[PDB]
């Protein structure tokens, strides 16, 4: 996160840090949606690019964390990955099209002040929120400028951007799978996801409800917080189906 | 519903009324706000 | 990073 400050104390339940085994370090974000699932981004696990292709062995998941470094004794939970599951149609070799993937975990965790699932959108709310200009949230242990990370889970408020802007601000092909969130260069406030923040859940609370929804996955960027560039993430709405697919059939 | 019934409220704030320090920024911007 | 128990190394 480029640009955050410091989250409160139980302010993202449900915010996952992907940990690799060895060497022992942080590897990505992820976010718990039931006490059995974690969502996180397909390039977490699968980037050939970078000689990256981990499996349910090379890493575990820890809930309930504040600070990126501590073991956090009896506050944190250390879950341990059963099976893990890549979008069939994951394109790593051009635009990273459904960067997305599911973790079901070895046993269920116990909820708590510091771990609790997000909740996933519907048709309607991903309707009413999902609009160019409505802010979300992002958290993360990652970079804190592009070129060093913080000590405490960062977190930032960004605006959705409309889709034409983001089009019209990198070569890469965009897709309806994807959306762009962050601040114009004449808009005096500015911030961004970063390296280590990758996979994380980009959230908005309902207004109707009051629950909080996680709307996309930190995906991919260009640098990050540079003028005119965004944020790219994953559009979760559009994916439901195969999410749902996934958890009622294994 | 499309989510276990609970999902989303927080045990350290909807759960007992206290709202966290920036997150009125994102309600106000669900209709005009900047 | 602190290291982190044992008994999670699986
Ligand atoms: C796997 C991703 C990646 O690094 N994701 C991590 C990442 C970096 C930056 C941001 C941001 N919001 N500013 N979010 C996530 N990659 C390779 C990229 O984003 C490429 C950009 C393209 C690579 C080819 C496939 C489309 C994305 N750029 C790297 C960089 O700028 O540091």
């Amino acid at each position: 996160i480029v640009e955050g400050s410091d989250a409160e104390i139980g302010m993202s339940p449900w915010q996952v840090m992907l940990f690799r085994k060895s060497p022992q370090e942080l590897l990505c974000g992820a976010s718990l949606i039931s006490d059995r699932w974690v969502l996180t981004a397909a390039h977490c696990l699968l980037y050939p690019p970078w000689d990256k292709n981990f499996t349910e062995n090379d890493l575990l998941v820890r809930i309930g964390k504040h600070s990126r470094t501590r073991y956090e004794r009896n506050i944190e939970k250390i879950s341990m990955l059963e099976k893990i599951y890549i979008h069939p149609r994951y394109n790593w070799r051009e635009n990273l099209d459904r960067d997305i993937a599911l973790m079901k975990l070895k046993k269920p965790v116990a909820f708590s002040d510091y771990i609790h699932p997000v909740c996933l959108p519907d048709r309607e709310t991903a309707a009413s929120l999902l609009q160019a200009g409505y802010k979300g949230r992002v958290t993360g242990w990652g970079n804190l400028k592009e070129t060093g990370q913080p000590s405490v889970l960062q977190v930032v408020n960004l605006p959705i951007v409309e889709r034409p802007v983001c089009k019209d601000s990198t070569r890469i092909r965009i897709t309806d799978n994807m959306f762009c969130a962050g601040y114009k260069p004449d808009e005096g406030k500015r911030g961004d996801a970063c390296e280590g923040d990758s996979g994380g859940p980009f959230v908005m609370k309902s207004p109707f409800n009051n629950r909080w929804y996680q709307m996309g996955i930190v995906s991919w960027g260009e640098g990050c917080d540079r003028d005119g560039k965004y944020g790219f993430y994953t559009h979760v709405f559009r994916l439901k189906k195969w999410i749902q697919k996934v958890i009622d059939q294994f | 519903g499309s989510g276990e019934a609970d999902c989303g409220l927080r045990p350290l704030f909807e759960k007992k009324s206290l709202e966290d320090k920036t997150e009125r920024e994102l309600l106000e911007s669900y209709i005009d706000g900047r | 990073y602190e290291p982190i128990p044992e008994e999670f190394a699986q």
